[PDB]
């Protein structure tokens, strides 16, 4: 409609320019091959120094390990993300707030289980994944009381809206932490999809398909791993986000699925996942299904960069650059263990 | 014992490589694992083998059988976790034998 | 059943072996293991090793190679049948192939 392509630039031109530049700054397949032509961690640092990466291990320990490079990549991600977020305006700021909630959920999961089993808060503070903030008081120094942290979540933590469905500390103690995070994750996807659809422009077009695929992916793998573990089928179906092509039909066959081939049959009705399952041969020594999913997500991110008037570019570079970080980590692991026969087990970022 | 030591090394490196693959798939499961430790699913039975006039101490891999931990949070690479559990179980059995 | 295997190794060894099938908290809420880091010093490794030695329900001790080198004197000084101490290398640390006390006490080997 006419609403987009006019107001967007007026208040996001600089941020679009910055994110497009950082997108152009990605490392191509040639850079990955150059890094692969290292055979040592020192040469890996040098290959990083040939681009905007590197130059961070200066003034540090001479020996090099995986943890050092992982911490540096994470720190760079955090610094650039916070720097961009600070210079933003509310329509974009809510978007980045959703992007931060996606990790707030992980951090709140980490914080709990350190109170049911008495553990200090401050020792968990560094363990929290960065971008966690939690600069709000009364979540700190809860006297290790589940009621205290629950009230702090409801009051100070912005996730109170999602915690309107996980309440009373009964789910906190009885029911498994993993399912708590899964339910909160589903609710967060629902809220994020609804907020995106409220912004019915290029942003909606960009983010509706990606979230659709993400939810459908999650439901598929939920059904894949649920077979070998104790789990009621209804308790499995209640973890499927409704914002997908599966919800009108297909989620039900997954709810009553029992084996891998039935899940394959459900995915067969949808060619978009038929190709991904067929490419997922599950062979001993080849790519696996989640690698196909990562490839799908990465190419959708690349597709998102073809339009200028959407907030999706920011989410896109976040996902693509953390995928780049994971690729760097995997190449480092292959180098360290001298398993150069498995160097070709990372998804490129185009 | 040296050959069992080479086998221990090989199995350990295989387990480490599978761990690296799982780390690529998942990232930060280790904190979750280390924080939540409740009951042991493999214990050791003290045993005796009187092969001569004196009695020798030996042990048995007694599978006590506590349920494992569903870790469905870190992108849910369940295949990787099951493979890691299997490999480390073999490593534990071999190490108990050598002990 | 009777004994509970202990582990003393860097983060990757500990997280791998906990999923492996072992690890435990007693009724006193005390780990039967220890995660070493670059900041860890010798004295607390020694203290936990001795605490495990006095703990009747350890049985078998798995420690890393370099950790064993940190407290090599504790290993050599202590000689008993029950505490079956072992030596395993970590991912980045090279293969352990020598300086094992179990081979030392049998000098007639290669």
């Amino acid at each position: 409609s006419f609403f987009p392509e006019l107001y967007f630039n007026v208040d996001n031109g600089y941020l679009e320019g910055l994110v497009r530049g950082l997108k152009a700054g990605v490392l191509s397949q040639a850079d990955y091959l150059n890094l692969v032509q290292c055979e040592t961690l020192e040469d890996l640092k040098l290959h990083l120094q040939s681009t905007d990466y590197g130059n961070f291990l200066a003034n540090e320990a001479s020996p090099l390990t995986v943890s050092v490079i992982d911490d540096k990549l994470k720190e760079k991600m955090v610094v650039e993300f916070r720097h961009m977020r600070n210079h933003a305006y509310e329509p974009l700021a809510s978007f980045l707030d959703f992007i931060t909630y996606s990790y707030m959920i992980d951090n709140v999961i980490l914080l709990i289980t350190g109170t049911l089993h008495q553990r200090s808060i401050a020792e968990l503070v560094p363990k929290c994944h960065p971008l966690g903030s939690f600069e709000q008081m009364e979540a700190v120094n809860i006297a290790q009381t589940p009621a205290e942290l629950y009230n702090a979540i409801l009051v100070d933590t912005p996730l109170a809206a999602f915690f309107q469905d996980c309440i009373s500390e009964q789910d906190l103690d009885e029911m498994n932490i993993e399912i708590i995070r899964n339910t909160l994750y589903k609710a967060y996807l629902e809220s994020f999809y609804k907020f995106c659809t409220l912004l019915g422009g290029t942003t909606a077009d960009a983010m509706c398909p990606i979230l659709e695929f993400e939810a459908d992916r999650r439901a598929f793998i939920i059904t894949i791993n649920s077979f070998g573990t104790e789990l009621s089928k209804e308790d499995r179906a209640k973890l499927f986000p409704h914002c997908g092509r599966l919800y009108p039909e297909g989620l039900a066959q997954l709810a009553r699925a029992d084996d891998y081939e039935q899940v394959k049959n459900v995915a067969d009705y949808y060619p978009e996942y038929k190709l991904l399952f067929e490419g997922a041969g599950s062979n001993p020594g080849d790519k696996t299904l989640e690698d196909r999913f990562f490839e799908h997500e990465v190419k959708l991110n690349k597709l998102a960069f073809l339009n200028q008037f959407h907030f999706g570019v920011f989410y896109a570079f976040v996902k693509l650059k953390e995928q780049e970080c994971r690729n760097i980590v995997w190449i480092a692991e292959c180098i360290a263990q001298r398993h150069r026969a498995k160097i070709d087990n990372y998804i490129p970022i185009f | 014992i040296i050959e069992t030591k080479m086998l221990m090394g090989e199995v350990m490196r295989e387990a480490a490589f599978s761990l690296a693959e799982a780390k690529f798939t998942a990232g930060d499961f280790s904190t979750t694992v280390i924080q939540n430790v409740n009951k042991a699913q493999v214990k050791i039975r003290a045993k005796k083998d009187n092969v001569a006039g004196v009695t020798l101490p030996v042990f048995e891999h007694y599978h006590e059988g506590t349920d494992s931990y569903e870790l469905t949070g870190l992108a849910r690479g369940g295949e990787q976790l099951a493979k890691l559990k299997r490999n480390y179980a073999k490593a534990v059995e071999l190490l108990v034998e050598l002990a | 059943r009777g004994k509970l295997i202990a582990v003393i190794g860097d983060e990757d060894t500990v997280t791998g072996f906990l999923l492996g099938g072992i690890g435990e908290l007693n009724k006193n809420r005390h780990p039967n293991f220890l995660v070493v880091e670059k900041d860890t010093t010798i004295n607390e490794i020694e203290d936990t090793f001795r605490q495990f030695l006095n703990r009747d329900d350890i049985g078998i001790i798995l420690i890393n190679q370099y950790i064993a080198e940190m407290v090599r004197h504790a290993l050599d000084a202590h000689q008993r049948s029950i505490p079956a101490v072992l030596e395993i290398p970590s991912k980045e640390h090279p293969y352990d192939a020598a300086k094992d006390s179990i081979l030392r006490r049998a000098k007639g080997m290669f």
